[PDB]
RNA sequence: AAUAAACA
């Protein structure tokens, strides 16, 4: 058993510390005016001082192509992790497993901090707020819990009679939307736990929900090939649009924080950009996932780039304006990637398999050789 | 014949018997992906081997790889059509009616495998199947320069296509394979055929291995009965383009001292000086 | 030193008026919360506070002699029904479990108490 | 006290 009561030896820990990078940028940005003023991080291991976080190099977003492996983070009960979030302080990392546990993993140095028995069902959804206040979760059972920053259990309520698969949140603490496997998107009142409205007319089980950061748009994705992507209108309840995008089973749908770009993972080996103000045409598609693309996460301080999971555990990195992918791990993260979550500083990325593990991914260090088993197996 | 051989290998105990079970299972799972004639019979023997050792767990192990078999069984029926028309036994003859009609059935078989019946993004699985289509065609019509040329240009195309999508160590593997298919042309079957040299010369300029190129060009010059008048034009056209004007005139020095040389290199060289080095007097002299 | 030239000690700001009588703090939702990040309500120490259970700020009780070990990392499920203290005084910690039971400790910067 | 030590 594991209860913190038996003694273990003293150990130094694998540290990915952003503090020597963030301090460096503060010293920089005084005498830096742009990125065209920045001193170059020459490729050698001696230039470990000159790293700035990705806010320092807004230009050149290939900074945050996090292919350097850090740490497999596995539990002692070996359940496959589904959702992964960082605390918006960048302090820890709550992670959802099939037995309904929230293992809070550390941030600068990763250890473990506590276990929870949160859900009676496999966890399926996890989002924080725009302030750090409230965390939203959801599961296979239909129960949605509110969580604080100290992970207090708040009043829980059966939001759905069948398995929720997402929950995203309005630009406030007032409104959010959960889609489930009954096929509906139900938009919720935050405080009253009151069922505002049901967005029917969808056809089959909808497994993702997004909310547009300003305009109040609920975007969804579907297994139903007839009604795959629906925009919605949260105050009225009417179907605003319908976008026929994918041949089967749209997995995860994410909008930028700039408010224009729709991004859509799907089981036909594709990620697609849609400008949401022009649904007639189509922006670029993203080809390179040799099996199905099951997880997608936009980069926080770089609009333009995102990481894109695979059902073969393939972990790929893209960029808007760039047709083929940038980073690459194949046969490397083993299993089926369910979710990704960047650190708030966009410098270290997480993962999560259908195998029982959940690896962590920092940026490539200067002047190392990528002979690692993820990058070049030689 | 390897299925029955592994069963013929004597193993006593329980761990060595499970070593037999592991070895026979691996060839089963590999062979039931491969398109061929009797793929319906290998799976039939696969069903009886799983049920032959454990009936209960046979219902899962057959079911877990059955969907990939149904893709393998379907494309194998698609593979029958283009292969039933081919000969696969004719000697290699340079072109002189029926021969050009055979070439069309090869160009159909090349471009159909380029059409990717096994629809996938993995260019390594795409190319090596097209490379297997190339190697079968080079047995029957190896004295044709186009089948050698469309071979390695597909590898040059697959080199820059794998250079984009992350697979960097395999990008140079097909890139040196592109020089290899060009090497097999000039060394085995087509030694006096100039065209596959220059495709192999300009491929190595595109890989920026400029020291290797002079060995390629001078290999052709050592061959006795050719016309080096064309080669000295192109071997001057390399030196000006990659190494400068003075490197070009060293080639044109070697063009004057070869008996076999005709008048066309004297036309090219004055135009190489006038159009590139912008001089009229050297072009006049 | 900012307090010789632009001193503000004689100003009663509207900000200080906003935080004495708390200036309209809403009675917090979901009565199984923690009241975390909130300081104290002066309405409870002097007299009756007015609202019970569902109140924003913290209500303290006596006879707390040991500070809370979970609370330091930022994980307080109990809140004000906690049987342990929530200050930062480094004198009311528990005895370290591995120095009291299992001989010596392991780490070099153990905050917890080491008594012999 | 509710996983402080969750180790390779
Ligand atoms: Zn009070
Ligand atoms: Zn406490
Ligand atoms: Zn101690």
């Amino acid at each position: 058993t594991f209860d913190g009561k038996r003694m273990r030896k003293a150990v130094n820990r694998k540290t990915i510390d952003y503090n020597p990078s963030v301090i460096k940028y503060l010293e920089n940005r005084i005498w830096q005016r742009d990125q065209r003023d920045m001193r170059a991080i020459q490729p050698d291991a001696g230039y470990y001082n000159d790293l700035v976080p990705p806010i320092g190099m807004l230009n050149n977003p290939m900074n945050a192509v996090t292919t350097k492996f850090v740490r497999t983070s596995t539990n002692k009960v070996k359940c496959p992790v589904f959702v992964v979030r960082w605390t918006p302080e960048g302090r820890r990392l709550v992670t959802g497993a099939s037995s309904g546990e929230f293992t809070l993993w550390n941030g600068l140095t990763f250890n473990f901090e506590t276990i929870l028995q949160a859900h009676d069902s496999p966890v399926r959804a996890m989002t924080w707020s725009h302030n750090d206040m409230w965390m939203l979760t959801a599961d296979h059972g239909g129960y949605v819990k509110y969580w604080q920053s100290n992970m207090n259990n708040v009043k829980m309520f059966q939001a759905h009679k069948e398995a929720i698969r997402e929950a995203s949140f309005s630009p406030t603490d007032n409104k959010f939307a959960t889609c489930s496997d009954d096929g509906t998107v139900r938009i919720w009142d935050f405080l009253r736990c009151h069922e505002e409205r049901i967005l029917r007319g969808h056809g089959a089980d909808v497994k993702c929900v997004d909310w547009h950061p300003t305009k109040g748009l609920v975007v969804s994705g579907s297994k139903d090939s007839q009604q795959p992507i629906k925009f919605w209108d949260p105050k009225t309840g009417q179907s605003l649009a319908t976008l026929h995008a994918h041949k089967n089973t749209v997995m995860e749908v994410k909008l930028n924080l700039n408010g224009n770009w729709l991004l859509t993972a799907s089981r036909d080996h594709l990620c697609k950009l849609f400008d949401i103000r022009n649904l007639k045409e189509e922006l670029q598609v993203f080809r390179g996932h040799k099996k199905e693309a099951t997880a997608v996460a936009w980069h926080p301080v770089h609009e333009g780039l995102f990481a894109s999971g695979g059902s073969d555990g393939s972990l790929l990195f893209w960029h808007v304006g760039v047709e083929k992918e940038v980073g690459g791990m194949e046969m490397a993260h083993e299993g089926m990637i369910w979710s990704l979550a960047w650190h708030p500083l966009g410098h270290i990325l997480c993962s999560g398999s259908n195998d029982h593990t959940s690896k962590f991914w920092t940026r490539n260090r200067p002047g190392d050789k990528m002979r690692d088993r993820y990058n070049l197996n030689l | 014949d390897y299925i029955n051989f592994l069963k013929g290998v004597e193993a006593v105990g329980s761990y060595a018997e499970n070593q037999r079970i592991t070895a026979v299972r691996r060839v089963y799972q590999r062979g039931c992906v491969n398109p061929m004639i009797n793929i319906e019979q290998l799976w039939r023997d696969y069903n009886k081997y799983e049920e032959g050792i454990n009936i209960h767990l046979a219902k899962k192990m057959i079911e877990d790889r059955s969907r990939d078999y149904m893709n393998a069984r379907r494309v194998a029926k698609e593979y029958e059509t283009v292969m039933k028309g081919l000969d696969r036994n004719a000697p290699s003859v340079p072109p002189q009616p029926q021969e050009a009609q055979q070439v069309d059935m090869w160009k159909k078989y090349i471009q159909w495998e380029k059409s990717n019946p096994l629809r996938t993004e993995d260019q390594t699985l795409i190319t090596k199947r097209v490379m297997f289509a190339y190697e079968q065609c080079l047995l029957v019509l190896g004295h044709h320069p186009d089948i050698w040329y469309e071979a390695a240009q597909y590898l040059e195309q697959s080199s820059k296509l794998l250079a984009e999508k992350g697979d960097m160590n395999n990008a140079k593997l097909f890139s040196d394979e592109a020089a290899n298919i060009y090497e097999r042309a000039i060394s085995t079957l087509l030694k006096k055929n100039m065209l596959l040299y220059f495709a192999y010369a300009d491929y190595e300029e595109s890989r920026m291995k400029y020291e290797k190129v002079h060995s390629i060009y001078n290999r052709l010059l050592a061959i006795e009965d050719i016309d080096p008048t064309l080669v000295y034009i192109q071997y001057m056209k390399f030196a000006r383009r990659a190494e400068g004007i003075k490197s070009g005139r060293m080639i044109f020095k070697k063009a004057r001292e070869d008996t076999r040389t005709r008048h066309h290199v004297y036309v090219t060289a004055a135009l190489m000086e006038y159009y590139c080095s912008k001089d009229k007097s050297v072009a006049f002299k | 030193m900012q307090e010789i030239i632009a001193s503000v000690d004689h100003i009663k700001f509207d900000l200080e008026i906003a935080v004495e009588q708390q200036l309209g703090a809403q009675p917090l939702p979901f009565p199984g919360m923690d009241k975390s990040g909130a300081a104290v309500c002066e309405f409870f120490l002097k007299a009756a506070c007015g609202k019970g259970g569902m109140c924003p700020f913290r209500h303290i009780s006596g006879e707390k002699t040991v500070v809370c070990k979970h609370w330091l990392r930022g994980l307080c499920k109990k809140g004000d029904q906690c049987e342990f203290l929530h200050e930062y005084d480094m004198t009311k910690m528990p005895e370290c479990y591995f120095y009291s039971k299992f001989g010596e400790c392991s780490n070099k910067e153990c905050p917890f108490l080491h008594i012999d």
